[PDB]
């Protein structure tokens, strides 16, 4: 068939923290980890190349880095093999850089399932990461899998390659999940401070309230809103189950 | 060590420098980034908020755009549209000879600057704005830079023309920066070269650029009108001919002292 | 930081058990011999030059006796001049520390003034000028009401010793257990 | 409610064309439609209104106090202004003068509303000033208790296309609900002395700077709680607009004699 | 006292004065007095609708 | 109890075929549980699916106990409902069937459209024109 | 001083690690953390696995080398200058005697003293997982040092992608007390102030929540006033529900 | 190595120093030694 | 139920990047139009069939 890409916490943030410092005027790098594929590809782990002046092209791969790299994390446990490269780029739903795309062909006469991957920080900051994934086609994979396809086998005869997108996805184990949800002990002692501290700020919160249902009345006269009013309703009741907790 | 801290110093990365326009709330502010637009900020890690007032300058995030830091506001110093000579580089005593310009100007200028406390004793303001009239050419300059000389005020010299930048309000923040810097580095004499540029008449009554003129001239005016009083701060006004100054400046209490070379 | 490395030489050694000594007697600001329980004074540091003064002082403390300054130490070495300034401060240390601990088993900033002179074995006056003073050093704090006869200063001060600190520690800790569970069982049941 | 949050530019709301639908220019250059926020659509909308907008959701995030600002320098504020009754004795006529004019519909509206005559709106001042002109303009404001905004009427004079309409735009929506006010115009002969005869041209980008004054200044002050005060050097002509009735209605000399 | 500058009262019969104001009670009486109306308000709008 | 979204899918199916046949309340309770109270995508799909089989015998009571799910959010639900009827109303021609049906029929939902359709067909087969006005 | 800032990378490292390199109980996971710490907030930005062992004869004599350090902050370094290493990571299992003893040894390649970040990566623990210590000696003294995260803009956005009262705070609370309790009688027994002090009096008095209950009382008339209005408002757009059902029963029977 | 960014400034806790670049944007550096002193001088690239 | 879907569409709708006014300056018959959008420079660009 084709990939599906499981990400995992520390991959996913990874390639966040490397993309966003090594900026647009790019840095560079590489993917780790392994599957077993049609329907299970995992990425364990990235590393970062250090930024060189050529922008991120095959030049950029620094290949006595790279090596000493992949050493060092094997005697911690944390070497595999390359699934793909990543980087930092423009952002482009054709492909993010032209750059991206010439280094992945290199890397495609050697593996025949090596993604490209990248994020781009420019729209990441409307508070949702925009983050993409393509890869170039092959022949007699993507045409012996998925009138029948006249379109994409046209494409396939014609082309040889060209960008397709690959799903996001995410896998994290059960570890990470329990023990994110008691920091997010800040949590619970920042918890009986807060309430302490709510009850002193009251006089303030109190009579913003008074005003609001002030304005509240006063509308629906005019209209006759209604549902601003009922929300306007609730609101007020979950401040006063608050309140009342607190004290 | 030094050549491996520049590599270190390139990813101790630099952010841009604005100017807030007004503080709408604690988490709600327009601040005009230097790259052009207006932006609502809010606020980041690393900051003072006693520090914190309308019209002084901040520092804000490249990918964020949210107060980092907040910076003192900065003149800056400038030799473009504004070059500053501390002192004068000739002297008063030594250009005697010109005696009578000399004394008019020292009465004028020196006798407030030293002593602020007989101008105020008495109840009637200290002087405000001189002009030297007459042949620039006749070392009129000279007397400028010689007076600056004694009291050890700052000299500020003014390319009139350059006070006339074409874009938005560059044009109100020299006038501005002039000012607020003389303030601070009072004594000063404020020295603005041929003056029809800034303090026009109207070419024939028409206008093709003498409305620049005219918008850097009411500034001029009002800051002369205003609360702000002229007496550690003292400007001379220099031009050849009288006859290209502007009616306002010629009325008493935006030029009441007038010197002329004789 | 002579002690636990060594290099020691028996002449320093006596000069610093009796100048302790003499030091300990001559004045104080914590409690005048608690701290010498905790605070090696002849704990195999040095036993010469008498040290049965560090005794006698806890003796002397508790029954205020003259005749027993004198025989603490030696007459004019009892004396100092330093003790005479030293004993109404001496004399308030021995008092605070043992209502301290007795008074309530909670602790609270509540006393007596009438319990505080009995205790002290002051008249009425000297307790009055000598609190007043007690009050400056600190350690202290909260206000204690000079007419309505009420020491409510409040509960801050350290507590002495290992000893009595631990009898004290468990009635308090049953209390505070006690006292969480009810608020917990009472939620957990609605 | 986070992903409508700062960074935000700033925009202002010319029309809303239909229902969620609103048009926005905002000031950088690029205008976009955009929605409205449903609880923002009823009873928070103004057809033209300053607003707080996204830099990549093309949302109304927020609406603001009218004061958005411009790349020219912003104008001055002085609640109580310090000049305030300094010259006075042997002004006799331009005190008596500004006396009726600018403070009575500041303190009372409604007294010139029912006799039925109009109250001045706006006000020309001619002759010297600096000279005892100002002095009296300040005090009236500082007497009134209104905020003095100090304007100035020759710093449209920007160089580009409309930063300067967005501007004055701003300042009369803000006078009106900063009620009691003073807007005083600091050469008005500046963006307004302009083809009477075919002379003086290039004047091309004032035009549109005056033609936003006339819609904001007619189209208020009806019951007249907020003044307009115009101050020229001498004396300057106008273009006819201002200077017809339901404007600059009384026209105050400083006496030769 | 009559229009309450001074804090106080004349208590007649000690001939000695002594404070009544033990600082005003009625601080957040406005809120109150607002919160009331409001209230009024709506009883009034509900009881239209009603019939 | 395996927290794999595989495993908690495939129990789903495994309630509908063991309880199969005449319908058991504390079954269908089980499966209504977890269509409800499980959030996940794959999970709330096979139980509606599931609530089908146990109920093949007594298929008159499925519109109903779906009636609600087929308006309610989330398509993957809307989705699981067209095959609750389908299978269940199989070879009957159940008028309350087709009803709740013909929304689905059109919904923007690309996959929710063919399941309908599919759910539709299995109902109505061999049944004409005249017969039924609608078909 | 002290205030320490902690990357979730670091936890979910740590983590991981500790089940790749089939690291059971009854062998240590020790690490490596750099960042920034010669500012007041100590920056942990990354961190490191470095090799350990541990012997059969003594379990407290073990192997840390010093050169997989050497070379390898100078490749954190070059990817992000500013993460210098200047202490140290271990996974449980934890307190041990020679847990005290990877300090002496830290202190021959770090800038300022070894930070101890212990931390129960398995995530197994209830509550917190970072025993965060100072490292310092005097034996294992171990003052604790109480600060988990802090992270970068990008982090915390992608964090939330991954994922999507008074009686739990009272139960932990009686837990302490109880421990307390038990400790007392083991310190008595063994052997043969002030903070215990106002943990008693103070609470005598929900509990201190009575003292305050005199000024919340007026407020909390107030703020019932306050739901009231609500209510009555509820009831308001009740009453128009109540009229779209009669308005359409009201047109079938004219049809 | 150009394509780079010139700068032409015209402007001769710890130290700031204001840079003016040619696309007319003020920008935050220190000069607290990481930037020397003698980089900045009027008038220049 | 009603409420869900509707914020869903809301937001669906809250990420866009606007549109961009312009005049039409002439159509073509062969299904262009001539823009000058008030944006940008002036385009050529394909005439909708929703009009």
């Amino acid at each position: 068939t084709k990939e599906t890409v499981y990400i995992s916490s520390i991959a996913l943030l990874k390639m966040l923290k490397h993309g966003r410092a090594g900026v647009p005027m790019e840095v560079m790098g590489l993917m780790l980890g392994e599957f077993v594929d049609d329907y299970t590809v995992n990425v364990v782990d990235v590393f970062a190349m250090p930024q060189s002046g050529t922008g991120v092209s095959v030049e950029a791969v620094d290949d006595v880095f790279q090596a000493k790299m992949m050493d060092m994390l094997k005697q911690t446990g944390r070497d595999q093999m390359v699934v793909g490269w990543y980087h930092s780029h423009p952002g482009f739903g054709c492909w993010l850089s032209s750059v991206d795309v010439n280094t992945q062909k290199s890397f495609e006469q050697l593996n025949s399932r090596a993604v490209a991957v990248v994020v781009d920080p420019i729209q990441s900051v409307k508070g949702k990461v925009v983050i993409d994934a393509f890869r170039l086609i092959d022949t007699g994979a993507l045409i012996n899998n998925l009138l029948n396809k006249a379109n994409i086998q046209a494409l396939i005869h014609g082309l040889n390659r060209h960008y397709y997108s690959l799903n996001i996805d995410y896998h994290k184990t059960a570890k990470e999940t329990k023990m994110l949800m008691n920091l997010h002990y800040e949590e619970k002692e920042e918890s009986n401070l807060a309430a302490t501290k709510s009850m002193v700020k009251i006089a303030e919160q109190y009579s913003k309230r008074i005003e609001e249902e002030k304005e509240l009345t006063e509308e629906e006269l005019k209209t006759r809103p209604k549902k601003h009013l009922s929300e306007t309703a609730d609101e007020t009741l979950e401040n006063n189950i608050v309140s009342v907790l607190t004290a | 060590d030094k050549t491996e801290n520049d590599i270190k110093a390139l990813q101790s990365i630099g952010q841009l420098i604005g100017e807030v326009m007004k503080e709408l709330s604690e988490e709600k502010y327009i601040v005009k980034a230097s790259s052009g637009p207006r932006y609502i900020v809010g606020v980041r890690n690393s900051v003072d908020r006693s520090k914190l007032k309308k019209g002084v300058r901040v520092t804000l995030d490249i990918t964020t755009l949210t107060i980092m830091r907040i910076l003192p506001r900065e003149t800056d110093p400038l030799v473009y549209n504004m070059t500053s000579f501390e002192q004068g580089e000739i002297t008063f005593d030594g250009i005697g000879g010109l005696t009578e310009q000399i004394r008019e100007l020292r009465e004028v200028i020196e006798l407030p600057l030293k002593n602020p406390e007989i101008f105020q004793r008495v109840g009637i303001k200290p002087p405000k704005g001189v002009l030297l009239y007459g042949p620039p050419g006749t070392g009129k300059t000279l007397l400028a830079k010689a007076v600056a000389a004694t009291i050890g005020a700052n000299f500020i010299f003014s390319p009139a023309s350059g006070i006339v930048d074409k874009y938005i309000g560059e044009s109100a923040r020299i006038i501005r920066e002039m000012f607020a810097y003389a303030k601070e580095h009072e004594p000063c004499i404020i020295f603005m070269d041929e003056v029809d540029a800034i303090g026009g008449r109207r070419f024939s009554e028409g206008t093709s650029a003498d409305r620049e003129i005219q918008r850097t001239l009411m500034e001029l005016l009002t800051q002369m009108d205003g609360f702000d009083n002229l007496g550690q701060t003292k400007i001379i006004m220099a031009t050849n001919r009288p006859d290209t100054l502007d009616p306002a400046l010629l009325r008493p209490g935006r030029l009441d002292r007038k010197v002329e070379i004789p | 930081t002579l002690e636990p490395s060594t290099s020691i030489t028996l002449a320093e050694r006596q000069q610093l058990a009796y100048d302790l000594s003499i030091s300990a007697l001559l004045g104080d600001k914590i409690y005048n011999f608690g701290e010498l329980l905790h605070h090696p004074i002849m704990e195999t540091i040095v036993n010469d030059s008498n040290y049965d003064w560090l005794f006698q002082l806890l003796n002397a403390l508790t029954v205020g006796d003259f005749d027993k300054f004198d025989s603490l130490i030696k007459v004019q070495i009892s004396k100092i001049p330093i003790l005479a300034q030293h004993e109404s401060f001496l004399r308030q240390k021995i008092c605070l520390m043992t209502l301290i601990e007795t008074v309530f088993v909670k602790n609270i900033r509540m006393l007596s003034f009438e319990d505080i002179s009995k205790a002290t074995h002051l008249p009425k006056d000297n307790v009055e000028h000598l609190v007043m003073r007690a009050i400056s050093l600190g350690l202290l704090k909260g206000s204690i009401d000079q007419v309505n006869e009420l020491v409510t200063i409040s509960w801050v001060q350290p507590r002495i010793i290992s000893g009595d600190q631990i009898t004290k520690m468990k009635d308090r800790l049953v209390e505070w257990n006690d006292q969480v569970e009810k608020l917990g069982k009472k939620m957990e049941a609605r | 409610k986070r992903i409508q949050s700062v960074p935000l530019v700033i925009g202002q709301f010319l029309e809303p064309i239909d229902q969620n639908t609103g048009i926005v220019s905002s000031t950088t250059g690029m205008s976009y439609v955009v929605r409205i926020l449903s609880t923002l659509d009823r009873e928070l909308l103004k057809p033209s209104m300053s607003v707080a907008l996204h830099r990549h959701s093309n949302a109304l995030v927020d609406i603001l106090p009218p004061d958005s600002d411009s790349s020219i320098s912003v104008m001055g504020e002085n609640e109580k202004p310090d000049v305030t009754y300094a010259d006075v004795g042997g002004l006799d006529m331009q005190k008596q003068e500004i006396r009726e004019a600018v403070e009575l519909p500041l303190v009372q509206a409604d007294l010139y509303e029912q006799i039925g005559i109009d109250p001045p709106r706006g006000v020309l001042l001619y002759g010297p000033p600096g000279t005892g002109k100002t002095m009296l303009v300040k005090a009236v404001a500082n007497s009134t208790k209104a905020a003095f905004i100090r304007v100035n009427g020759s710093e449209f004079v920007h160089k580009y296309l409309g930063e300067g309409p967005r501007m004055v735009r701003d300042v009369f929506r803000l006078a009106r609900e900063n009620a009691p006010s003073i807007i005083f115009i600091d050469e008005v002969d500046s963006i307004a002395t302009k083809r009477f005869d075919a002379q003086t041209g290039s004047d091309r980008e004032v035009q549109r700077i005056l033609i936003e004054l006339l819609t904001q200044m007619d189209g208020f002050d009806q019951s007249t709680n907020v003044k307009v005060i115009m101050a020229t050097n001498r004396a300057d002509t106008l273009d006819p607009a201002l200077l017809r009735p339901g404007r600059l209605d009384r026209k105050i000399e400083f006496p030769s004699l | 006292i009559l229009d309450k500058i001074f804090y106080g009262v004349l208590d007649q019969g000690n001939g000695w004065l002594y404070v009544y104001e033990t600082p005003n009670q009625d601080a957040t009486y406005d809120s109150a007095l607002e919160l009331v109306g409001q209230l009024n308000k709506v009883v009034d709008q509900l009881f239209e609708k009603a019939s | 109890a395996s927290d794999e979204s595989l495993l908690r899918y495939g129990g789903a199916f495994t309630i509908a075929l063991a309880y199969a046949g005449t319908g058991n309340n504390s079954a269908v309770k089980r499966l209504l549980h977890v269509a409800v109270s499980d959030s996940n995508d794959d999970v709330r799909r096979a139980a509606v699916i599931a609530l089908g089989f146990v109920l093949l015998r007594d298929y008159t009571t499925v519109p109903r106990i779906v009636q609600l799910l087929s308006k309610s959010h989330n398509a993957h639900v809307r989705c699981g409902t067209a095959f609750a009827l389908g299978i269940a109303c199989a070879g009957k021609g159940l008028q309350s069937a087709i009803d709740v049906l013909d929304p689905l029929t059109k919904d923007p939902v690309d996959f929710v459209r063919q399941a309908a359709m599919i759910a539709l067909s299995m109902i109505l087969i061999q049944q004409t024109e005249k017969l039924n006005p609608q078909v | 001083h002290e205030k320490v800032t902690i990357a979730p990378l670091v936890l979910l490292s740590a983590l991981d690690h500790y089940e790749r390199t089939q690291t059971k109980e009854n062998k240590r996971c020790v690490g490596v953390i750099l960042g920034d710490a010669n500012s007041s907030t100590i920056r942990v930005t990354n961190s490191f696995a470095l090799p350990f062992e541990e012997d059969e004869k003594n379990s407290d004599v073990w192997f840390l080398d010093h050169n997989y350090i050497e070379n390898m902050n100078e490749m954190c370094k070059k990817i992000n200058a500013k993460e210098k290493l200047i202490g140290w990571y271990h996974s449980g299992p934890k307190l041990r005697a020679s847990d005290l003893k990877i300090n002496e040894l830290f202190k021959k390649y770090t800038q300022n003293n070894p930070l101890l970040l212990i931390v129960d990566v398995k995530q197994q623990g209830v509550g917190l997982p970072t025993d965060a210590y100072v490292a310092i000696e005097q034996e294992k003294t171990f003052l604790h040092l109480p600060c988990t995260i802090e992270a970068e803009e990008a982090e915390e956005i992608g964090v939330e992608h991954l994922l999507r009262i008074r009686l739990t705070n009272q139960l932990k609370s009686l837990k302490g007390l109880q421990s307390k309790l038990k400790d007392v009688v083991e310190y008595l027994d063994k052997v043969i102030h002030t903070i215990l002090g106002k943990l008693q009096d103070v609470f005598n008095l929900n509990n201190l929540q009575k003292a305050l209950t005199v000024k919340t009382n007026d407020e909390l008339m107030v703020i019932y006033i306050s739901n009231l209005v609500r209510s009555i408002i509820a009831f308001d757009d009740l009453i128009e529900n109540k009229i779209q059902n009669k308005k359409i029963q009201e047109q079938r029977v004219k049809d | 190595q150009l394509p780079y960014l010139v700068a032409n400034v015209v402007e001769v806790v710890g130290k700031a120093a204001v840079v003016k670049t040619s696309s007319r944007q003020t920008v935050f550096l220190p000069m607290v030694g990481l930037v020397d002193p003698d980089k900045l001088k009027p008038n220049d690239l | 139920n009603d409420k869900v879907r509707f914020i869903k569409d809301e937001l669906r709708l809250l990420q866009e990047p606007g549109s961009y006014v312009g005049e039409v300056i002439k159509i073509v018959s062969d299904k262009k139009v001539l823009v000058k959008v008030q944006p940008e420079g002036k385009y050529i660009v394909d005439v909708a069939k929703d009009i």
